[PDB]
């Protein structure tokens, strides 16, 4: 067979750190989009999804060199390489006890109308947080030792750096490893040969490796904002209610249901504030534009992304889709419930009857109410008939708000390897790139960026304190974005880089060009 | 006596490179077309499992002791050679075949072609671009992968030498046991979680693999290979009429490889036994009783050829005299066939000369054309790894194919002994024919998947018997022919021919002289075939082909009968124990006219253990089978309107289409029965405020129609209105099933009735 000197079984627990979404061929008459499910109906991770997940990720690590990642994960071309050295299997997730798969509602806003597009609407189902599957590793080393790199592998996996499945840049995917066991058979020979038939192996310290090993972060610089909702700030429910029509979103994380503002809805209110402020600059017009196309405009094709659409641009064929290198985590609120706590909410039937009980449970005020609705507070709106005055037949309705649900801050990690990829290494291109993301967030801190549902009808005005940029291996001339702000007009960034970030900008708007275009 | 079980752990991918419908790759299926474990692929896995085991106790030296044991049980690998190697190939002690699921639950797949797709479903697969993060263009496929729990169970035969010290069988059993608990997966895709297994042998545990630990450092070189010499007596009687003729009755319980030639990688099948490969079968049974050996040597005993089975009998090579239609007839179509020995080709039509096949029987007024046979035949292709890449390469060939005579096919030779052969059996077994039951392996490829047939004995028949006919004499070569000219080489004519039978019979024979009728209508053959016990090919036989046919005016003298019968039993020319040389003499087929013819599941028990796993084919065969008649039902106007009360009128849809999708967004909560209370609160909530139950108003009762489809249980399958007969295989399944996908077939119907709604009133509003 083929000769291994050793064979290492390396496995542990992967949890879900955010919802997953590992796609089945799709559709299920519940959602448009269906997760992947075993012979048996199991939800699980596909060997060939992680698997190429950890490939990626290392192809990432070395620099896209193919040399070193096809002597770990083998080759089909080369006349000495062939089949995989690492094995993944298949896992299955095990989903939190009562918990159960969540469907998250998606739709597209026109850019030009503000309101959703047609035909963009869609639903996910998601693995929800905290959901555990095993990590199911082998390796069959033919050298002596444990590559390098499948060491730098592990240490990212524990990390938590890895992302696996869709909607990764939009809230979904991130995993974690605990609990890494590593155990090597010696089938090299009889002592070992017989090991992995009857003794199940020998044990290895993972903290001696991981003590002769520095962990090299990728390039990337993280945002975190903390935010407090000065308007309600609320993601509507999939449906109406009750006693309430308008429900606040919320998802499980673990024993307690959380309120939830999606990644999904601060990426999409990110991206309308840069696509503006672009086409104001360029005095660009949106409103000619099919949505496919409006989305569709430089910078934000490199920060937020594009959608795959193949072209034979110059009798070349080329694809301009490409991943976002921003992505967002959902944003769950510091108050929790138990999951029947909440769906004492959600099956109130009275105002105020039975729904007062519900309520005081939930924000933990059991006995005063009027602490409780300084937390989630029921309001009633009429539309009132103009001829008439009094209120138009059939339209009362009310919106539980949630005026007093703390948040915590907001996490967007925007990945400078990825960029400078796109831009074939040129650091010079990071800064309208660097540019542009530091005026959203400069609307962000200054209200001119609204969050959620109901945003011109009472709702969705967020307060910024303060934005912490934390990154990581930043280029030199980029270094001065390592930074606590508060002010809101980044007069907390350095006048000099501020000045040259506004430099390149304007340069940059002199010339509007495809800045990915090498 | 030995089996291995195979327990596969996750979804298992096998062995085709064929795809389908809009599968991409598809797994390999068995002649019920349930999806199985080839017996190759299972030797395959099985091998490099034992020989990681072997690599190991020769501290990964490549060749030693241990690696000698491996081509000791699974036999040498030539075409791995690397220098002079002086003795033979070794053949395998193992023989592994193909692992099939448990016959009980195949059984209950009979005929349910929807259940048989259900035991696989679509995996998707991409591949994405490392710098943009998207998928690559062409990147794309979905692939089909069984599921998981399927276990299956293979034969397994050690023919062990008859002289193996105990302490060597318990090697031997040592290794197997070692090899079968390190193996861990197989078939495509492993190294991404496919195919997980676990084999485990009858009878091997980790008592095997203990004592071979404890053992190991004392084990010596395997013993030599000897090869099973014949052995002569020169005891037989001399052979006295009458002749004996047994009729053997062969059926392939595996397909049957037996190589008429290779072109290309693709190893070509006969479509008959030949009787060389029943041989070894007659040595094995009667060798007991007679020299066998001499007897073939004398010529007292013949096997024919086994030909496929029709009205009962062998069938019969197509004479190469018939001559179909070439626009619409033959044998193939049932009519327009012409015995150009007797009839003139017809004014205008052109013909085709008949080229294969077999014929049933036919008589001197059959009024019909004789009952044509078919054999099927099936090409299976295969690849070789070469180990360090792990991967099929070109020095190692990697790709192959044989053509296969499929299973269930039954064939007819005969056994014919000399009356004093029989009596020399007689003397000393009055059941002798009993005894010539038997199942064995024939053919290319014997040890594993392919080869498995069985061997039953009728009762002796009589001796054919021709009509002595002193006008013409016909013959029928049922067989291949070889003659030897008079140089001894077989470059013979047809001229060699005359004289032989002329000689043969005392008779004079002349080609007949009518213009419009042909006398001769023969084809060359050439047999290349190895010969096992030389280790060498056999010289090159040449001759005519089964089915060629000549007829000759009888010049002077008188045909004897009694002769034409003894040829007819003991053929004519070379090599006739084979079966050789088998002919007919004024068959009546040849001597018609002919152009004026024409032709003439149950359940599995509560109990069974794979109740487990048909549960969840029935499953996925129900959800597809729900689904697709959703979407036929939600495509007509007037049943949207019968199920739900949803209708069109003019522009408007009634209900609004928000009316309906609100409803639909409480109905996604209804996930199981005790759940209807939601969507009938929903409803009585809605049907309390006035201005809302009015916008169902000028709805077919559509209200109403929810609270039933809802709140009676047995209403959605009425709707549905499928049989679910075809879809189920476990005994209660039905009720069962009906019960738990019930909340499930109300959400998919009740989704595609208000899609199908919105899709016809787009119509509507676009006029
Ligand atoms: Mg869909
Ligand atoms: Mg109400
Ligand atoms: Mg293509
Ligand atoms: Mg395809």
């Amino acid at each position: 067979a083929r000769k291994v000197t050793t064979r290492w079984k390396i496995t542990g627990t992967l949890i879900a750190e955010t919802p997953l979404h590992i796609g089945g061929v799709g559709g299920d008459a519940d959602t448009d989009l269906a997760l992947a499910v075993n012979g048996a109906g199991e939800y699980y991770v596909p060997g060939t999804s992680l698997a190429g997940a950890l490939r990626g990720w290392m192809t990432q690590l070395l620099n896209n060199d193919e040399s070193q990642i096809k002597d770990l994960w083998g080759d089909h071309l080369d006349a000495k390489r062939g089949a995989s050295f690492v094995i993944v299997d298949d896992a299955v997730i095990h989903i939190p006890n009562n918990a159960d798969v969540e469907i998250r509602e998606g739709v597209g806003i026109d850019r030009h109308f503000g309101t959703a597009a047609n035909g963009f609407k869609y639903s996910r189902a998601v693995i929800p947080k905290g959901s555990k599957f095993k990590l199911p590793l082998t390796f069959d080393s033919q050298d002596d030792g444990l590559p390098n790199a499948l060491i730098q592998l592990l240490c990212a996996l524990e990390a938590g750096d890895i992302r696996l499945g869709a909607a990764k840049t939009r809230g979904l995917g991130r995993i974690k490893l605990d609990d890494l066991k590593l155990k090597s058979f010696a089938l090299d020979k009889p002592e070992g040969i017989f090991s992995a038939l009857l003794d199940q192996g020998k044990k290895l310290d993972w903290n001696q490796l991981k003590a002769n090993v520095t962990y090299q972060s990728p390039p990337y610089l993280g945002i975190s904002i903390t935010w407090n909702p000065k308007d309600p700030v609320m993601v509507k429910a999939e449906g109406d209610g009750l006693a309430i029509d308008i429900l606040p979103l919320v998802s499980q994380v673990g024993s307690d249901v959380r309120f939830v503002i999606p990644g999904s809805s601060i990426k999409g209110i990110l991206r309308t504030q840069a696509e503006r402020i672009i086409r104001t600059i360029c005095q660009s017009n949106g409103s000619e534009k099919n949505f496919l196309e409006q989305l569709r405009i430089n910078l934000v094709n490199e920060l937020f992304g594009s959608a795959s659409l193949s072209q034979k641009q110059n009798g070349k064929d080329i694809d301009l889709g490409k991943i976002g290198a921003l992505a967002v985590n959902d944003c769950f609120s510091s108050l929790s419930m138990t999951p029947d706590q909440w769906k004492a909410v959600e099956n109130a039937t009275e105002m105020t009857g039975n729904l007062q009980p519900a309520l005081k449970q939930a924000t933990g005020y059991p006995n005063n109410i009027s602490q409780a609705y300084k937390v989630l507070q029921p309001a009633m709106h009429v539309a009132v008939d103009r001829w008439t005055g009094g209120a138009a037949e059939g339209m009362l309705y009310s919106v539980l708000e949630p005026i007093g649900v703390t948040w915590e801050p907001i996490q967007v990690h925007l990945d400078i390897a990825r960029l400078k990829n796109y831009y074939h290494g040129k650091e010079e291109k990071l800064k309208p790139a660097i540019a542009l993301l530091l005026l959203v967030l400069r609307d962000l801190a200054n209200k001119k960026i609204p969050v959620g549902y109901g945003t011109n009808r009472g709702m969705g005005t967020i307060t910024v304190s303060q934005i912490t940029l934390n990154g990581k291996a930043l280029p030199t001339e980029l270094e001065p974005l390592n930074k606590t702000m508060t002010c809101p007009n980044l007069t907390d960034l350095d006048e000099a880089f501020r000045q040259d970030l506004s430099t390149a900008w304007k340069e940059w708007i002199a010339d509007p060009i495809d800045l990915c275009q090498q | 006596g030995i089996e291995i079980t195979i327990t596969m752990q996750s979804d298992w991918h096998v062995g085709t490179g064929m795809g389908r419908g809009e599968l991409d790759s598809v797994v390999q299926r068995d002649g019920d077309n349930l999806p199985y474990i080839p017996g190759k692929t299972l030797t395959g896995i099985l091998r490099d499992s034992c020989e990681q085991v072997a690599l190991g106790l020769d501290n990964g030296q490549t060749r030693g002791l241990w690696h000698g044991w491996i081509n000791f049980i699974f036999g040498d690998q030539p075409a791995l050679a690397q220098g002079a190697i002086e003795p033979e190939p070794r053949p395998a002690l193992i023989a592994i075949g193909s692992a099939h699921l448990d016959p009980k639950l195949k059984a209950a797949f009979q005929g349910k072609k929807q259940l048989q797709e259900a035991i696989a479903f679509m995996k998707p697969g991409v591949a994405i671009d490392a710098i943009t993060g998207t998928a690559k263009k062409d990147f794309l496929r979905f692939e089909e992968v069984v599921r998981l729990g399927a276990k299956l169970t293979a034969e397994v035969e050690l023919n062990l030498p008859d002289n193996l010290s105990e302490t060597n069988k318990k090697v031997i059993a040592g290794i197997l046991a070692s090899g079968a608990k390190l193996t861990e997966r197989l078939g495509g895709k492993r190294r991404r979680g496919n195919g997980r297994c676990e084999l485990k042998f009858s009878g091997y545990s980790d008592q095997q693999i203990q004592w071979l630990k404890d053992n190991y450092q004392s084990v010596d070189q395997p013993p030599k290979y000897q090869q099973n010499k014949l052995q002569s007596a020169g005891d037989n009687p001399e052979q006295q009429p009458p002749w004996h003729i047994i009729p053997l009755t062969i059926k392939t319980l595996s397909p049957v490889v037996l190589p008429a030639r290779t072109v290309g990688n693709v190893v070509e099948c006969l479509d008959y036994i030949p009787g060389r490969y029943l041989l070894g079968y007659i040595h094995k049974t009667l060798g007991e009783y007679f020299d066998v050996s001499q007897a073939i040597a004398a010529g007292d005993l013949i096997i024919t050829n086994a030909t496929i089975k029709i009205d009962g009998k062998a069938g019969r090579a197509t004479p190469f005299c018939l001559f179909g239609e070439k626009l619409d007839g033959g044998l193939g179509k049932g009519k327009g066939v012409y015995n150009r020995f007797q009839e003139s080709e017809p004014d205008g039509i052109q013909l085709k000369g008949e080229r294969g096949g077999y014929v049933g029987q036919f008589e001197q007024e059959q009024r019909n054309l004789p009952n044509t046979g078919k054999i099927n035949s099936e090409l299976f292709t295969h690849n070789t790894i070469q180990d360090d890449v792990q991967r099929p390469t070109s020095d190692v060939g990697g790709v192959y194919s044989y053509e296969a005579i499929i299973a269930g096919q039954t064939f007819v030779a005969e056994l014919r002994l000399p009356d004093s052969l029989v009596k020399q059996i007689t003397s000393k077994n009055k059941n002798w024919q009993a005894q010539l039951k038997a199942t064995i392996r024939i053919g290319q490829s014997k040890k594993d998947q392919y080869g498995k047939i069985e061997v039953t004995s009728g009762n002796s028949a009589d001796l054919p018997k021709p009509t002595g006919n002193n006008k013409t004499l016909s013959i029928w070569f049922l067989s291949d022919i070889l003659l030897r000219g008079d140089r001894l080489n077989f470059n013979a004519t047809p001229d060699d021919l005359k004289k032989y039978l002329e000689n043969a019979l005392d008779i004079k024979l002349k080609e007949r002289s009518d213009n419009d009728l042909i006398c001769i209508a023969l084809r060359s053959q050439r047999t290349e075939s190895w010969q096992v016990r030389w280790g060498l090919p056999r010289p090159s036989l040449v001759g005519w082909q089964a089915g060629s046919c000549l007829i000759y005016d009888i010049e002077s003298g008188t045909v004897n009968a009694e002769k034409l019968q003894e040829l007819m039993i003991t053929g004519i020319g070379d090599r006739c124990t084979e079966g050789y040389g088998q002919i007919g003499f004024n068959d009546p087929l040849l001597s018609a006219s002919l152009g004026k013819l024409t032709a003439k599941s149950n359940p599995l028990p509560t109990n069974h253990p794979t109740q487990d796993y048909a549960r969840l084919i029935e499953k996925a065969a129900w959800r597809e089978a729900i689904q697709n008649k959703a979407l036929a039902l939600a495509s007509s106007r007037a049943k949207r309107e019968e199920i739900l009360g949803i209708k069109i009128m003019g522009k408007d849809s009634q209900p609004t289409m928000t009316q309906l999708g609100g409803f639909r967004s409480v109905l996604k909560r209804l996930h199981s029965r005790n759940n209807r209370d939601i969507v009938t609160g929903y409803l009585t909530a809605l049907e309390q405020v006035s201005n809302r139950k009015e916008k169902w108003s000028n709805t077919s009762q559509g209200l109403t129609k929810i609270r039933n489809l809802v709140t009676q249980e047995n209403l959605i399958w009425n709707h549905l209105d499928i049989d679910f007969s075809p879809l189920t295989i476990t005994q209660n399944g039905v009720n069962q099933l009906k019960s738990e996908l019930w909340a499930e077939a109300v959400r998919t119907l009740v989704d595609a009735i208000i899609r199908g709604h919105k899709r016809d009133l787009e119509k509507a509003q676009e006029n």
